[PDB]
């Protein structure tokens, strides 16, 4: 299977059992079988989530709207308090629901039905491309974030910037320009290193000596 | 359309599967299923309420011919003191009395106590004959007894019987709900059911029912 | 017989005898201590069961049921009502700049041009045409109750009151058949509390003239001073 840098060794717990593994545990949170369920679940809603915001700050710097991160200061039909009231009540009882049907599924449902699927569109091939765009989706989301804190510009007006001057407008001429391109760098010459650490000692796993890893076992 | 048995039609058409009692069989007239309110569960009681539904049936389309007919002749040339139907009874206490066409020459009726009294006395011998009989017929049917009501001879055949029976409720159940119709749109607009569709065929979007409709309300 | 801790109504899930006082023979009636003679047709099976029926409306066991499905739908309507009769004018008194709060006026602002905006606010919903809410209205509560009485998309060969499935019981609070029958109890209690309510709201705008919490309003000013009395020579015969 392809994996997250070409000719990468996955760890002992990413055995390709699960979907959208690429190998990809540097830091090796996952080798608790049930925190790797857990973030598996967390994964997917957060890339849910970022979806949902994905599209919709396309959509409102598409039109005419208000720009993203100054949208919660605008006025709207209720005061902030009593709307933060009542989007607790509401996901205090959405997320309890989705809490026991992961519990009790080990998967996403909506209230009662355990899988939300009306459309019986619940293929593993659609798992891994729920899985694929949601992570594209939170990149998406941290860049639309980023590139709007660098800029006081949206996603798709930092795109014409870019598309204006490709060479000259980009994130290596911004603000945060040089550490991105030192951290390019240092990821693009990392993989050697690694793959340095799987040649000198063939066929063997190397502990990273975290706390959540419990490497002295 | 069959009008009778279990694929007659109903009160909620495809909807009406499991709403219809066991006891409203195909068996009656107009049994389109709708006895939401259980009222109907004893079968006596459902034959006095079926009797009732009738009788109020006959009544309203008469009623409703008779509040329609005068004010179409009233436009179409004709003299009617007062035309609209919730007034026509307060022609007794004008000049000329109650003139039927506007004929001074025709009824001219001036004592409402006696036209009333002749009428208790004539209803009451009709209605009593109505329940139990009398000079035309002794043991018919409550609601459908034939030989005096059938000069014509419209329904010696049983189906042709029951095509006319469904006919007739419906066109009564129509009439019923129009004398409905009648009464409460007379109370809230104050004109005739003529006059209030000429309004409505006058401008149907702001001549409607709901431009009356803040005319109720308390307001302290 | 018992400890004070028992007494003091600890330990949930030691209900078979609180269901005692909202079902079967010797539950709570109507009248209390001064109804003996229950109805026996009403034996104390089914929700809100009190022994009321005076006028033995209900002693044909079918008719019966079909008055129980009135008296819950109206209850759940009525419910709806009451909540929405009284939202409105609370929201307006603590600052929402709805144009007319008062319930029996409120059908009245889609007549002004600037529409019927939700909560105040012309964003919103922002509806002008009577007519056309009225259509969208029928289309949409026809095939509700029509699937309502029968079945439909969310579900079919359910109860008629209680359905139940993933669609009308969506948080499982009626799994456990205790905790149903005396939810039940607890429905169709607030419904036919809602209902007398609603009357009251009705008679209220009848009577009065102003909205239900004014009415509250001016009676928590000087209730001596204005109660119903107040308005019991209104409706004078002149
Ligand atoms: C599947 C579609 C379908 C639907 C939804 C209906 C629905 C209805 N049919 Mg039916 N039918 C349908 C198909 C068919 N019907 C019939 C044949 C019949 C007949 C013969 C009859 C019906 C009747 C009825 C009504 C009985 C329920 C009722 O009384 O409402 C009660 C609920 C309301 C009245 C709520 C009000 C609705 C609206 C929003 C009112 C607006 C509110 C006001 C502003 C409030 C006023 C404020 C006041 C208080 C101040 C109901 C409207 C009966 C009828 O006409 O009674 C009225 C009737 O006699 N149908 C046939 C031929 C086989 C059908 C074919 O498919
Ligand atoms: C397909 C769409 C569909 C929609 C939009 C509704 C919508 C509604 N149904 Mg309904 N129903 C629908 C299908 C069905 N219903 C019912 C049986 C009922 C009942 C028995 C009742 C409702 C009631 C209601 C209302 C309250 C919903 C609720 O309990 O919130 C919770 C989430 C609401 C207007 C209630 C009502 O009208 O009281 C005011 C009510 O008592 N429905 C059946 C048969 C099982 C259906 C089958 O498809
Ligand atoms: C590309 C995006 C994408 C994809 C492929 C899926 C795919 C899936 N989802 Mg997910 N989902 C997504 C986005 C996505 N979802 C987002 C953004 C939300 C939040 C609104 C959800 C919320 C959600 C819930 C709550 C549940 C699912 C479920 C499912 C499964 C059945 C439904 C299906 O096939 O969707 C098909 C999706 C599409 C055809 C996308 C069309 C979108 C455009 C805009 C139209 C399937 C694995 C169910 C399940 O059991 O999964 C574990 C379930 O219970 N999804
Ligand atoms: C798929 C996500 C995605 C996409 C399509 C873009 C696209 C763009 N970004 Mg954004 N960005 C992203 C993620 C993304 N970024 C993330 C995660 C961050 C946080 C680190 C940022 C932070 C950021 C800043 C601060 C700036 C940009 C800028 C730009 C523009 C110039 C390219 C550049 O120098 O950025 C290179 C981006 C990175 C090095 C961040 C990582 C990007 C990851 C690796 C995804 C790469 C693309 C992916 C493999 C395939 C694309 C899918 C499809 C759309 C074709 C371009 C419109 C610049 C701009 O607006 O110029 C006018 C700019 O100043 N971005
Ligand atoms: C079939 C019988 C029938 C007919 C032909 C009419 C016709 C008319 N009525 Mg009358 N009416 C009827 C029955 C009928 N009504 C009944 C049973 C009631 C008691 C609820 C009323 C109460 C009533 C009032 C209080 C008023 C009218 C008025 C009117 C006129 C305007 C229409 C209107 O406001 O709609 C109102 C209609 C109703 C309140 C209910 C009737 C139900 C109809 C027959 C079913 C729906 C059919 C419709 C075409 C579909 C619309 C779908 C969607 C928009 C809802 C119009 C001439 C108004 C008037 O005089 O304007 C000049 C007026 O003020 N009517
Ligand atoms: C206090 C009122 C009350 C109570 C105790 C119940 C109790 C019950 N209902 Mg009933 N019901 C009510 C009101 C009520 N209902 C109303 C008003 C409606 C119409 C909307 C319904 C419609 C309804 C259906 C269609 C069904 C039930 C079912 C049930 C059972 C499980 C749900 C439950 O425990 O709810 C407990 C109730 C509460 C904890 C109250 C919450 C307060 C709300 C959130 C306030 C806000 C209202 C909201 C804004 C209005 C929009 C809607 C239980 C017997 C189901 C059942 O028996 O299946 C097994 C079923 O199928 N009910
Ligand atoms: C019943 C109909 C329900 C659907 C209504 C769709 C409205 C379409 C529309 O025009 O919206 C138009 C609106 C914006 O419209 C704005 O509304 C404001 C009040 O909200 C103000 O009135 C503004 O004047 C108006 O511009 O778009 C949205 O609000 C959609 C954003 C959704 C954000 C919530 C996402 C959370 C979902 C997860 C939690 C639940 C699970
Ligand atoms: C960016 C900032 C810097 C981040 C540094 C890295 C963060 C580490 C995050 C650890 C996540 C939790 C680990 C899961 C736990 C886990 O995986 O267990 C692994 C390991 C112990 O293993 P056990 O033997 O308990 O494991 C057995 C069980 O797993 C059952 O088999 O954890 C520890 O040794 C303790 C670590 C405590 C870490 C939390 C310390 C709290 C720090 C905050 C202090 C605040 C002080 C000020 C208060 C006002
Ligand atoms: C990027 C992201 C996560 C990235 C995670 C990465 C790279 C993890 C990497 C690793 O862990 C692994 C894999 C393995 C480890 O061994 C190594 C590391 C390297 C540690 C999550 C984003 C997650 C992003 C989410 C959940 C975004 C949700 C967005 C929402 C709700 C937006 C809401 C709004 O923007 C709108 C829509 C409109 C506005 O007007 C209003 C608001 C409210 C502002
Ligand atoms: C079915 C069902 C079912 C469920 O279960 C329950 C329920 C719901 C209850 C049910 C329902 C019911 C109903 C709806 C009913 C209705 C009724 C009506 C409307 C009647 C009318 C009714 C009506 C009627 C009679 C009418 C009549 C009429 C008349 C006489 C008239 C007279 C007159 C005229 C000519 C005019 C002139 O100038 C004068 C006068 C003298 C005035
Ligand atoms: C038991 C018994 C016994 C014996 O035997 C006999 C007897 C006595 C007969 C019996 C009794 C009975 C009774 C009492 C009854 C009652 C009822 C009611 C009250 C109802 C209500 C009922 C009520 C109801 C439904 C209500 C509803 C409501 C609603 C919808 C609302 C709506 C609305 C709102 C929100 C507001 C807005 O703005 C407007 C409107 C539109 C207005």
């Amino acid at each position: 299977r392809p994996m997250w840098y070409p000719g990468a060794t996955a760890p002992a717990h990413l055995d390709g059992s699960m979907l959208g593994d690429y190998g990809f545990d540097p830091l090796r949170l996952g080798v608790n079988k049930d925190n790797l369920k857990w973030f598996r679940e967390a994964e997917l809603t957060n890339g849910r989530w970022a979806m949902a915001a994905v599209v919709g700050i396309l959509f409102t710097d598409a039109v005419g709207l208000p720009k993203f991160w100054t949208a919660g200061a605008e006025k709207y039909a209720l005061d902030n308090q009593t709307l933060a009231l009542i989007e607790v009540a509401v996901f205090a009882v959405l997320e309890g629901k989705r809490y026991e049907i992961y519990k009790k599924t080990g998967e996403t449902g909506f209230l009662s039905f355990a899988p939300f699927d009306p459309m019986g569109m619940k293929s593993e091939e659609m798992k891994l491309k729920e899985l694929k765009n949601g992570r594209l989706a939170m990149l998406a989301f941290l860049g639309f974030c980023s590139q709007a804190a660098v800029y006081g510009k949206g996603p798709i007006e930092t795109l014409q910037l870019h598309l204006a001057d490709p060479g000259h407008n980009n994130i290596y001429t911004s603000s945060v320009g040089p550490e991105t391109a030192v951290t390019v760098a240092v990821l693009c010459v990392l993989p050697m290193i690694i793959e340095a650490t799987k040649t000198l000692n063939p066929g063997k796993e190397s502990v990273p000596y975290f706390p959540w890893n419990e490497p002295w076992n | 359309i069959e009008w009778y048995g279990p694929d007659r039609p109903k009160f909620l058409g495809p909807f009406s599967e499991g709403d219809t009692p066991a006891y409203l069989t195909g068996e009656f007239p107009g049994d389109y299923g709708w006895d939401t309110a259980g009222l109907s569960a004893d079968p006596e009681t459902f034959k006095r309420y079926r009797e009732l539904e009738l009788i109020h049936a006959r009544w309203a389309m008469l009623g409703a011919l008779g509040c329609i007919t005068p004010e179409l002749l009233a436009k179409n040339g004709i003299p009617f003191g007062e035309a609209v139907w919730f007034k026509a009874g307060a022609q007794i206490f004008a000049e000329g009395g109650l003139n039927y066409l506007g004929n001074e020459n025709l009824i001219h009726a001036q004592s409402i106590i006696a036209t009333l009294a002749f009428q208790v006395v004539v209803m009451g011998l009709a209605e009593a004959y109505r329940a139990n009989g009398g000079p035309l017929g002794e043991g018919l049917d409550p609601l459908h007894p034939g030989g005096a009501f059938d000069p014509l001879g419209l329904a010696d055949d049983p189906d042709t019987f029951a095509e006319l029976k469904v006919k007739e409720i419906k066109n009564g159940r129509l009439a019923m709900f129009s004398m409905f119709g009648f009464f409460v749109q007379a109370i809230v607009t104050g004109k005739g059911p003529i006059q209030n569709l000429d309004d409505h065929l006058a401008n149907p979007t702001a001549v409607n029912a709901f431009a009356y409709a803040t005319k109720f309300t308390p307001s302290a | 017989k018992k400890t004070i801790r028992e007494k003091a109504g600890w330990w949930s899930n030691g209900g078979n005898e609180k269901l005692s006082a909202f079902y079967g023979p010797d539950r709570g009636l109507w009248l209390g201590p001064l109804s003996g003679t229950t109805p026996a047709y009403l034996t104390g099976e089914f929700p809100g069961d009190y022994g009321w029926d005076s006028a033995g409306l209900s002693a044909d066991p079918e008719t019966f049921k079909r008055y129980r499905e009135l008296e819950l739908i109206h209850a759940r309507w009525a419910m709806l009502g009451a909540l929405g009769c009284i939202t409105p004018e609370l929201l307006a008194k603590n600052g929402t700049p709805i144009v007319e709060p008062v319930w029996f006026k409120a059908g009245a602002q889609i007549f002004a041009e600037g529409g019927l905006d939700y909560l105040g606010n012309p964003g919103l919903v922002h509806a002008q045409s009577i007519l056309a809410t009225l259509a969208v209205q029928v289309i949409l509560m026809g095939a509700i109750e029509g699937y309502r009485v029968n079945g439909g998309p969310a579900g079919e060969g359910l109860d008629k009151l209680h359905p139940g499935g993933q669609f009308f019981d969506p948080l499982g609070l009626a799994e456990d058949p205790d905790a149903f029958a005396e939810l039940k109890v607890k429905e169709i209690k607030n419904g036919r509390l809602a209902m007398f309510s609603m009357f009251g709201f009705f008679v209220q705008a009848i009577v009065t003239g102003k909205g239900p919490l004014a009415n509250l309003d001016e009676h928590l000013a000087s209730p001596f001073t204005s109660n119903a009395f107040t308005y019991a020579q209104k409706f004078t015969p002149q």
